């Protein structure tokens, strides 16, 4: 997608913010919109590149402003929906219980075991993305490239500034699951991923240090041969 | 910045947590959120799983140099040896700092950041302003921002990282230090040296 989120060379976003000290999490709320990432991710509502791809489809302006856990609320929300497992209307009904009566209880539940043998699991053992093909790398170290000029309003990992540079291939990872199908619903569709170098220069233009580069994670269909 | 469209912070704060608790209350009720679990998740990124990790990898690798090599060569097996590893750091990549070469890490489209050895990444990472402006400035937002002047003639590699390959950034070893112990020389590594926007602590 073309949204807001895509930031890098934006202007005119303001000063960095950094408290010179702050907790993990800034109130009880963002521990819940935390934890709720493996609970909806085991139920099924979504997958890592689908996660993210609910964030994009966010209001710009409050994605802009808004606590960062709170985009991870609307995603498990906008996810909720799309599966048939939230109902919008039970949903604002009960939000407007916990304005009313913010101290009333949650509902009576089992401390179910396997969810936190989930957790903990999930935490030290990994969700590796990574996966074998049965066909070899197309591109090597050194070789120089191009990326895609193609515009998709689904999900992907193509950030604006990037498309249609030219620079080289830096390593190969081996393959892993590709952003564009898994994020938009059509599978993990695994591809070949490579780390490319663009200069400064070719990204900024002479606004541009000659003694900088832009290290760029890209899929195999991201990029086509310039030069061996 | 002054959005005259913005209401209060306290009154933000107040809507979240009742949409928050409402969405809790939905999923507890389906059976698959419980408060346990989220008690759960919250004691691992407060208090197991935090830079004090990544800290141990560093020095490690600044007292040994096979163990050095082979966190290069394959960051995660290398992490493994000392076990440290998991969930958003399955695949770390580790890259040197070294007098010709400055690395800084981000993620420009979203927040990938290497959990197992650093923790939960903060708030200003996250954020669009860090993010828009180090692809683009690096060495002037380093000084700006962070009060480390990268002398002109040194090269800047940002990574900006949208896969699920992570980019951790061994720093260099101060100065002053032959000798220190192990624990002595962890006092000097922070999240910030492992990013990339500030080196390992001087003195
Ligand atoms: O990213």
């Amino acid at each position: 997608m073309n949204g807001v989120y895509d930031v890098g060379g934006t202007d005119g976003l303001g000063p960095i913010n950094r408290p010179a000290d702050e907790p993990v999490f800034r109130a009880e709320w963002e521990k819940v919109a935390f934890a709720m990432f493996p609970a909806t991710f085991r139920a099924g509502f979504m997958g890592l590149d689908e996660f993210r791809f609910g964030i994009e489809q966010m209001n710009p302006a409050e994605y802009l402003e808004s606590p960062y856990y709170w985009h991870w609320i609307r995603t498990y929300i906008h996810h909720g929906v799309r599966t048939g497992k939230i109902d919008l209307e039970e949903l604002e009904r009960r939000t407007q219980y916990y304005r009313e009566n913010p101290d009333a209880p949650l509902p009576e539940h089992e401390q179910k075991p396997e969810l936190i043998e989930f957790v903990n699991q999930a935490v030290y053992g990994g969700l590796p993305a990574s996966r074998e093909v049965d066909r070899p790398p197309k591109f090597k170290e050194g070789d120089v490239v191009r990326f895609s000029t193609a515009s998709p309003k689904g999900h992907a990992a193509r950030a604006r500034y990037v498309r249609g540079k030219t620079g080289t291939v830096v390593k190969h990872h081996g393959a892993y699951i590709y952003p564009d199908t898994a994020g938009n619903g059509l599978g993990e569709c695994p591809e070949h991923l490579y780390t490319v170098r663009f200069t400064a220069q070719e990204l900024w233009g002479p606004e541009g240090d000659p003694n900088s580069s832009v290290y760029y994670d890209c899929w195999e269909p991201y990029i086509e041969l310039v030069d061996t | 910045t002054e959005n005259i469209l913005r209401k209060s912070d306290e009154e933000i704060q107040k809507e979240i947590t009742a949409r928050v608790k409402a969405l809790e209350s939905m999923l507890i009720e389906q059976g698959i959120l419980t408060t346990s679990m989220i008690d759960r998740m919250a004691e691992i990124y407060e208090n197991e799983v935090g830079p004090h990790l990544g800290a141990k990898v560093v020095v490690k690798a600044w007292t040994d140099p096979e163990f050095k090599k082979r966190l290069l060569a394959d960051g995660t097996e290398a992490c493994k040896e000392l076990g440290i590893g998991g969930l958003q750091g399955e695949d770390m990549m580790w890259v040197e700092n070294t007098d010709e070469v400055h690395h800084v890490v981000v993620c420009t489209l979203c927040s990938c950041y290497p959990w197992p050895v650093l923790g939960l990444p903060p708030n200003w990472f996250k954020e669009p302003q860090y993010r828009s402006r180090v692809v683009r400035e690096p060495r002037q937002l380093l000084k700006e921002e962070f009060g480390f002047e990268v002398p002109p003639s040194k090269e800047i590699k940002v990574w900006d990282s949208s896969s699920e390959m992570r980019f951790v950034v061994l720093p260099q070893r101060p100065a002053g230090t032959d000798g220190w112990s192990e624990e002595e020389l962890a006092t000097l590594v922070t999240r910030e040296s492992m990013i990339g926007v500030e080196p390992a602590k001087a003195v």
